[PDB]
């Protein structure tokens, strides 16, 4: 650009995890946001463990 | 009365993979006896595992090295998954220098567990595929601890503008079973049977975790049966 000497420019980035608030979806229109992270113990178990 | 149990009988297929069985209970108790020892065994028991690398000509976690088919992200998440195992007690913390210079592919046990203080189990994991050419140095860092730790708490140890930080999924246990069903004679009842499995990695056999399951469980219900201070 004519009025300008030089432009300096710098790149950030970010590594994103899941947490609750986050939204999720399925490719039927199951639209549904992330409500509690249960520990892997008391979700419903099947016969196999 | 009281109709006691003494039938603790093991089986163990393997060094990893083992039966139990318990005989003869009153009914209605070893599913609670069961539950208990699933919760406790799955929940909160003690590993190891890797936490920080510094690789040579890498800065940080988006780089990728000449020669190397993997980027660097790929290379820590695949070292994530590799368990380990001790062979000596009060191995605290351990620093390793692997330098893979030839002409390869770079794999698990191909980690010289160059420290006498430790091992590697699974050993025919694939880390990354070299060129004919690639020359890598590493350096790890492995230790012990509790059920799981997300990377940024990691940060504490002094990135030193190289050092990257890495999760760490610690629990030494991949499945556990309990299954119950009546046994009978002719007109009498209560018989019961109790089969039970439990499926690890290697690390330990599975008695010397269900011992310790059923000693925190038992320290857990001692004071809170006797000592009974008062408001």
């Amino acid at each position: 650009p004519a009025g300008i000497v030089q432009m300096a420019k710098v790149y950030i980035a970010k590594k994103r995890k899941i947490q609750v608030g986050d939204k999720m979806a399925g490719r039927h229109g199951n639209k549904g946001i992330v409500s509690k992270i249960v520990r892997q113990e008391d979700m419903p178990f099947l016969a196999d463990g | 009365a009281f109709q006691k149990p003494e039938n603790v009988l093991m089986m163990e297929t393997s060094d990893s993979i083992a039966k139990f069985e318990f005989k003869p209970l009153e009914p209605g108790y070893g599913i609670t006896i069961g539950n208990a020892l699933r919760r406790i065994l799955l929940s909160s028991l003690e590993g190891f595992a890797i936490t920080a690398i510094k690789i040579e000509g890498v800065e940080h976690e988006f780089a990728t090295i000449p020669g190397v088919l993997e980027d660097v992200t790929n290379i820590i998440l695949n070292l994530k998954q590799v368990r380990f195992k001790q062979i000596v007690p009060n191995a605290d913390v351990e620093k390793a220098t692997i330098v893979i210079s030839n002409s390869e592919v770079f794999r698990a046990g191909d980690l010289n567990a160059q420290l006498s203080n430790f091992e590697v189990l699974n050993s025919n994991l694939v880390i990354c595929h070299l060129d004919k050419s690639a020359t890598l140095t590493m350096e790890f860092s492995i230790n012990k601890g509790r059920g799981y730790v997300s990377a940024e708490e990691n940060r504490a140890e002094h990135n030193e503008l190289s050092t990257i930080a890495i999760d760490s999924i610690y629990t030494p246990i991949r499945n556990v079973k309990y299954a119950v069903e009546n046994f009978r004679v002719e007109q009498k009842t209560d018989y019961e049977k109790l089969l039970m499995e439990v499926t690890t990695d290697g690390s330990i056999r599975p008695v010397d975790a269900l011992r310790e399951a059923a000693q925190i469980l038992i320290s857990h219900f001692s004071l809170f049966a006797e000592n009974k201070i008062a408001i």
